[PDB]
RNA sequence: CGCUACUACCGAUUGGAUGGUUUAGUGAGGCCCUCGGAUCGGCCCCGCCGGGGUCGGCCCACGGCCCUGGCGGAGCGCUGA
RNA sequence: UGGUGACUCUAGAUAACCUCGGGCCGAUCGCACGCCCCCCGUGGCGGCGACGACCCAUUCGAACGUCUGCCCUAUCAACUUUCGAUGGUAGUCGCCGUGCCUACCAUGGUGACCACGGGUGACGGGGAAUCAGGGUUCGAUUCCGGAGAGGGAGCCUGAGAAACGGCUACCACAUCCAAGGAAGGCAGCAGGCGCGCAAAUU
RNA sequence: AAACUGCGAAUGGCUCAUUAAAUCAGUUAUGGUUCCUUUGGUCGCUCGUACUUGGAUAACUGUGGUAAUUCU
């Protein structure tokens, strides 16, 4: 499972290769255009919304 | 087929334009145009076959494209212009003017005018119609719309336009004694004077038409065009006066030319 | 889809004959436009040359004309009565051409009122508003009176016409095609028809 | 009354008979405006056509019909159909081989106005053409000329 | 009548075969109608950043009335697709 | 008002309507640039074209109709009408006229002058071979019409297509595949297989 | 250059399977229809921010998925 993210203020976009169930679990039976708390990917994202 | 078609074959192109058969396979299809594709001569076969101007048909483009023809007053870049019946051709460039006659053997002429007489021409009423706000408008043979014509104007009359302005300066009813020409079927390119007219009831009429020599005959309505009135005609007239030989006087003519030559 | 051609119908002397040729557009046939009663709803059809055609479903109003005495206005359709073709339209009150209607009265009521100063569609009982009041019994000069008494003269309808006055519904016959224009136009029934409309619907009972 | 046996009101299209007028006039004659119009041609409109009071919108007086095309020409053989019969028309095919003929003969259905009453088997006929009136039908009678056994 | 060969006919019977029809029972797909509403906007309610006028206590401070550019959150409020 | 052999034609008048899946009534481009005013401006005016557009006329057509005309076959003599066959009335649909379709009605329509059915090594003509005068046979084939794109069917766009060097399915074949999928139509020019007595350069 | 927009791609070329009043030929009709384009005519004929109004999308720049396509 791959996550391709784009910030659109700064316009820059990042491929990150993420192994890992529990980081996708939040994800999961969700449907396009929602928005989620991205805290489970670590540390770095604590506050983001995707 | 599913729609219009845009190709004409060389053998199945109007017989009047004197086309040869080995040159190619299409002929210039005609434009749409004021007049009909059998009933009209397109600007490249005038410009090349007629008059040897060009050779090819990409001199003849080359030709259009700087604006040197003018038909009618107006310059036409198109090469399959449909040009037709009574219209005036002008080069500025070689100070040449010409109109479109018919000769006695049913083909476009190539008849040189004084300019004096390019600045005009004759067209035959087509339809009389009452427009809105009840405006009388007027329909010629070379699709001419003209508003407000005189009221005693009727089908099958002749008017004489003002290329310039397009608008009427007088004109010629359609009564016995005229002098008309043949614009259509086996008598084309003969010119006479209207001896009488049959009416024929849902159906077309019959006009009888006898030339100067005092030979007579026949045409539907359709095919007359009235020239002048009385013996006087308001346009010059070819080489022929539009009195059609027979083969044998041809024959005598011929022999008589070459006999003188010499 | 649909085809309206006539290569598959049997010949005149009752043979029946092979095509020669397959379906071909300008002969294809739409399904038909059932227009009901109620809020307006049209769709529009692009058909041959690029026009357009107003494919009416729903319609609930339209302007009928009583032609005796030239009186165009808008009124709502309120039902459908009697239908010469079949009698399953009536059923689901379907609008088609030559269809006969029930259409409101109270416009036709407005300009009578107005022009001849009589009343009409009123009870015995004589209730009145003071709106009605000053539109019948106003205040007008001498030159302006002469002209009403004198078009009191030609004042009278039928008793039939006063009749459906009476019960607020008059009856209309729809002259526009309704799947083709979009609009149900027509007018309204009087004469020697009305009578022959009204013993038709009599009979059907 | 007797016009009226369908299940719609049978009307002519372009006479308006709902105006209205005093009691004077109503007393006189309800008399409708009879509306008709001359085909050309030289043919003349039979007395019955103006005088009648038949609804015919295929009649070539009294209906919205145009006459144009041929003109032509039948005997009379069968007249079982509503409003329209069946002519027979008879002619001679020339066969080049044999310098001979052999007789032929076609059936038109055409259709016949009320305005022409008293038409019998075997006189002839002068029908019109018009536009396509039903699947077979594109003639409209013009003209009822009797048979010589008339007396 | 007894020899020698060929073609064409019948006719125990059922095979390899296809092709053409139709009775009934299903029936892809497009088109039309009646629903449906993932989602995307615009208008109102607040809040803080910014520019034009004016009004008020007025002296380079701060509110009122409108507009105006953005941003964040509500209302199953309204509307359009 | 004007016209036709013939209008329920064109034009005129009156009362209204005028579709949100909405008729028109210019928020477009180029080249030369100049005359005028109590003026220097919100400056006013102006020449040729290009593009677009509601509606008439014309041109190129297309589509439905009228009359006459086609090869053998009776070991094909009656056919059509339940599921439209013939005609009438009112509608629907269609770009229009019409059983084109629907509802209610009448019993009609065709046929030894050959209907109906069957066969055709049948696309139709302009034409070709042979021929004293008659005639017999051929016409797939460069021109004019028709039909088709492996067989059927249904559509989008467009002025115009039931289009196939467009799409969507079924039927028959058939290509790549990492088995999850994706992509097909030479009766266009060459060329290849097969078929055959029988026909050319990738 | 690329891309958006406009037009054409319904012409041409090939074949003769179907098709026997069907196709087709001559002769008439559309007063019973539609018509890109060309040509001509109308285009202050309506009495009710304009010194020019609004939001997006390609080409481009960057991040990617599939064994595979003129996929996205
Ligand atoms: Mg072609
Ligand atoms: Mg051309
Ligand atoms: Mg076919
Ligand atoms: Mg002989
Ligand atoms: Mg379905
Ligand atoms: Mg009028
Ligand atoms: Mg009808
Ligand atoms: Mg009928
Ligand atoms: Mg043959
Ligand atoms: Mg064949
Ligand atoms: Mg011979
Ligand atoms: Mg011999
Ligand atoms: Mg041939
Ligand atoms: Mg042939
Ligand atoms: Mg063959
Ligand atoms: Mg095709
Ligand atoms: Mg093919
Ligand atoms: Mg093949
Ligand atoms: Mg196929
Ligand atoms: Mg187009
Ligand atoms: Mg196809
Ligand atoms: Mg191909
Ligand atoms: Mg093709
Ligand atoms: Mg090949
Ligand atoms: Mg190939
Ligand atoms: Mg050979
Ligand atoms: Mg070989
Ligand atoms: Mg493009
Ligand atoms: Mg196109
Ligand atoms: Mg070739
Ligand atoms: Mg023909
Ligand atoms: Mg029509
Ligand atoms: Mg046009």
């Amino acid at each position: 499972m791959k996550l391709n993210i784009s910030f659109p203020a700064t316009g820059c976009q990042k491929l990150i290769e993420v192994d890992d169930e529990r980081k996708l679990r939040t994800f999961y039976e969700k449907r396009m255009a929602t928005e989620v708390a991205a805290d489970a990917l670590g540390e770095e994202w604590k506050g983001y919304v995707v | 087929a599913r729609g219009p078609k845009k190709h004409l074959k060389r053998v199945a192109a109007p017989k009047h334009w004197m086309l040869d058969k080995l040159t190619g396979v299409f002929a210039p299809r005609p434009s749409t145009g004021p007049h009909k594709l059998r009933e009209c001569l397109p600007l490249i076969i005038f410009l090349r076959n007629r008059l040897k101007y060009a050779l090819t048909g990409d001199e003849v483009k080359k030709i259009c494209m700087q604006r040197f023809i003018k038909i009618d007053g107006k310059v036409r870049t198109d090469i399959t212009y449909p040009a037709g019946f009574m219209d005036v051709i002008s080069i500025d460039k070689t100070g040449e003017n010409f109109r479109l006659i018919y000769d006695t053997k049913g083909r476009f002429a190539v008849h040189r005018i004084t300019p004096e007489e390019a600045k005009y021409k004759l067209c035959k009423v087509r339809k009389i119609f009452v427009g809105t706000k009840g405006i009388p408008h007027l329909v010629t043979h070379d699709a001419r719309t003209i508003r407000y014509p005189d009221p005693l104007i009727k089908v099958n009359d002749t008017i004489q336009i003002d290329l310039e302005t397009g608008k009427i300066t007088d004109f010629i009813k359609f009564d016995t004694g005229n002098l008309c020409m043949v614009t259509g079927g086996a008598n084309l390119g003969r010119i006479g004077v209207i001896t009488n007219r049959e009416r024929h009831p849902g159906s077309f009429d019959v006009v009888h038409v006898k030339d100067a020599n005092g030979n007579s005959f026949a045409t539907r309505l359709s095919n007359i065009f009235v020239i002048g009135k009385g013996n006087k005609p308001w346009i010059s007239l070819p080489r022929g006066k539009g009195i059609r030989l027979t083969i044998a006087e041809e024959r005598d003519k011929r022999l008589a030319a070459k006999q003188s030559s010499g | 889809g649909i085809s309206r051609d006539n290569w598959h119908k049997r010949r005149k002397t009752g043979g029946k004959r092979k095509p020669y040729h397959k379906k071909r557009k300008y002969e294809l046939g739409r399904p038909a436009a059932n227009t009901k009663i109620g809020p307006r709803r049209i769709h529009t059809v692009r058909v041959r040359g690029g026009n357009k055609k107003y494919r009416a479903l729903r319609l609930d109003v339209g302007n009928f004309s009583w032609g005796s005495e030239c009186c165009t206005r808008k009124t709502r359709i309120i039902d459908v009565v009697y239908n010469a073709s079949n009698n399953e339209l009536v059923r689901t009150k379907t609008l088609v051409k030559n269809c006969i209607v029930l259409i409101d009265s109270t416009p036709y009521r407005q300009w009578y009122e107005s022009h001849y100063a009589l009343p009409l569609g009123r009870k015995k009982g004589a209730k009145l508003t003071p709106e009605e009041e000053e539109i019948l019994n106003k205040k007008r000069s001498k030159k302006i009176q002469k002209k009403y008494d004198e078009r009191k003269k030609n004042a009278k309808i039928s008793s039939l016409l006063e009749e459906q006055f009476q019960q607020g519904k008059l009856l209309a016959c729809i002259a526009s095609r309704p799947g083709q224009c979009g609009r149900a136009d027509g007018y309204v029934l009087e004469g020697k028809e009305l009578e022959f409309y009204l013993r038709k619907i009599k009979a059907r009972k | 009354a007797d016009i009226q046996t369908e299940r719609a009101y049978q009307k002519q299209p372009t006479i308006f008979q709902n105006k209205k007028r005093v009691l004077l006039g109503e007393t006189g004659k309800e008399k409708l405006p009879r509306y008709y119009k001359n085909i050309g041609l030289g043919f003349k409109t039979p007395k019955e056509a103006i005088e009648g009071t038949y609804i015919d919108k295929k009649c070539p007086f009294t209906g919205n019909v145009s006459i144009r095309g041929r003109i032509l020409s039948g005997v009379v053989t069968k007249m079982k159909m509503q409003r329209t019969i069946v002519i027979r028309r008879d002619y001679l095919h020339y066969i080049r081989k044999y310098n001979r003929f052999e007789k032929r003969h076609k059936n038109m259905s055409v259709h016949l106005s009320p305005c022409f009453r008293d038409v019998q088997i075997g006189d002839i006929v002068t029908v019109g053409e018009c536009r396509p009136l039903s699947k077979t039908v594109r003639f409209n009678v013009l003209k009822v000329t009797k048979a010589a056994g008339t007396k």
